[PDB]
């Protein structure tokens, strides 16, 4: 069966505006594991994105981590979108900063 | 301190014109081999990815992944059309193992279907009827049986002792974890979560916990092990809080690599 692909987003070092950080987006939970990954700034692709290997856990399900250099600052914000078949519409998850 | 290697496997057939098989080895939690499809070589990620072996004996396993590869492809748009099996297809490898057991297992579309045990391939306590029909054909192929039985109990045990004394510097390895604090709105009104940050520890093991003087908040949540780019990990706890009650809060965490120095972080 298809497993619906969970999404956490989180920063490398602590958050400070104006200052280069490494943006993280761990994709979790899927299959199969043909999957679309886009790290998004004000909503345009990152074109700047590494991806590590795909692989899988303990339980069948597959796991990929994807990583950008970002720099935060008031105005800007920074999503990881994902688009697999086991969901009709992509699925965004917006990075939260206070 | 356990360091198991897994070699992974992850084939998939979207049709009888398209396949893909890309591979990779874990080392504990370290990738110390990277095998993509659009390459012939199994490319290592580390200066001491090859172990004691020597180029001559790490070329003998290259050439033999190598024809793994486009032979176990074959074998399966066969078993394909012989047991009347749909595509798409998605076959998934975990086999390796650890110096003081081995292990091979293979799952169909993310579901268990068979392993190898001791000498021949023997179908899993769940598993369908056709399973048992590939099982037969399997174990006729009398050279993979013995290639396999050589490389699970003679190759990879020498492979494994070799690998975890040509890298012990990085296996055990310290990196210092850096903390951060932040608060989103909660659910409920007149409540708010406090976020603890923990990134950049390792090894994995880390403790964090929101404190009240010297009382543990049972309220606090531990969240999953999130992995950073440069193999180092990543924590946050959180703590739902009444507006108000947040004076006097601190997040302290505990690290190996701190060597018995808690980093403590009051809230505002
Ligand atoms: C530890 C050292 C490595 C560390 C670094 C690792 C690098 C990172 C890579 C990780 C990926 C690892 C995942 C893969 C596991 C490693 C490989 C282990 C298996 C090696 C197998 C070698 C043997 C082999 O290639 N056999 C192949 C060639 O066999 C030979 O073919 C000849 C014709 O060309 C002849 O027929 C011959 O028989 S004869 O009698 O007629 O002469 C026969 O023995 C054979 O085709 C391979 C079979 C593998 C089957 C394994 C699949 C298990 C069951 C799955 C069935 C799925 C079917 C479902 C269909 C929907
Ligand atoms: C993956 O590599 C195999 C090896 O030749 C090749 O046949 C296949 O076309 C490759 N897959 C893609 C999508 O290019």
């Amino acid at each position: 069966i298809q497993k619906t692909p969970q999404i956490q987003v989180y920063s490398r070092h602590p958050p400070e505006n104006g200052k280069p950080n490494i943006l993280n987006c761990y994709v979790t939970q899927f299959h199969p594991p043909h999957i679309e990954i886009q790290m998004l700034k004000n909503g345009k692709k990152i074109p700047k994105v590494e991806m590590s290997d795909m692989s899988f856990s303990k339980d069948w399900s597959f796991y990929i981590l994807a990583h950008t250099e970002f720099t935060p600052t008031e105005t800007d914000t920074y999503a990881c979108r994902v688009k697999h078949a086991s969901m009709a519409e992509p699925k965004t998850v917006y990075w939260d900063r206070d | 301190r356990l360091f198991p290697l897994r070699c992974l496997q992850i084939s998939s057939f979207a049709n009888s014109s398209w396949t893909r098989t890309d591979g990779l080895a874990w080392l504990g939690e370290l990738q110390t081999h990277s095998w993509s499809n659009d390459s012939d070589t199994v490319r290592s990620l580390k200066p001491w990815s090859q172990g004691t072996f020597s180029d001559q004996q790490w070329e003998t396993l290259q050439h033999i992944f190598r024809v793994y590869r486009s032979s176990f492809t074959r074998d399966v748009k066969e078993f394909a059309k012989m047991l009347r099996l749909s595509y798409p297809l998605e076959l998934q490898v975990s086999a390796g193992c650890e110096v003081h057991n081995n292990f091979f297992h293979v799952a169909f579309q993310g579901k268990d279907i068979l392993s190898f045990q001791g000498t021949s391939w023997e179908p899993t306590q769940e598993a369908p009827l056709w399973v048992n029909l590939a099982i037969q054909v399997l174990n006729q192929d009398k050279w993979t049986r013995e290639t396999v039985q050589w490389l699970l109990n003679g190759t990879c045990p020498q492979f494994v002792s070799g690998l975890l004394e040509s890298g012990k510097s990085e296996l055990k390895k310290q990196e210092k974890p850096v903390a951060w604090l932040s608060s989103v709105p909660s659910s409920a009104h007149g409540h708010r979560q406090l976020v603890c940050h923990v990134s950049g520890f390792y090894p994995k093991p880390v403790w964090v916990m929101w404190m009240r003087g010297d009382q543990e908040q049972q309220g606090t949540h531990r969240g999953d092990f999130l992995p950073n780019a440069d193999e180092t990990w990543y924590l946050q706890a959180t703590l739902d809080v009444e507006a108000g009650e947040e004076a006097g809060l601190a997040c302290r965490v505990k690290h190996s690599s701190l060597g018995g120095q808690d980093i403590i972080l009051y809230w505002s």
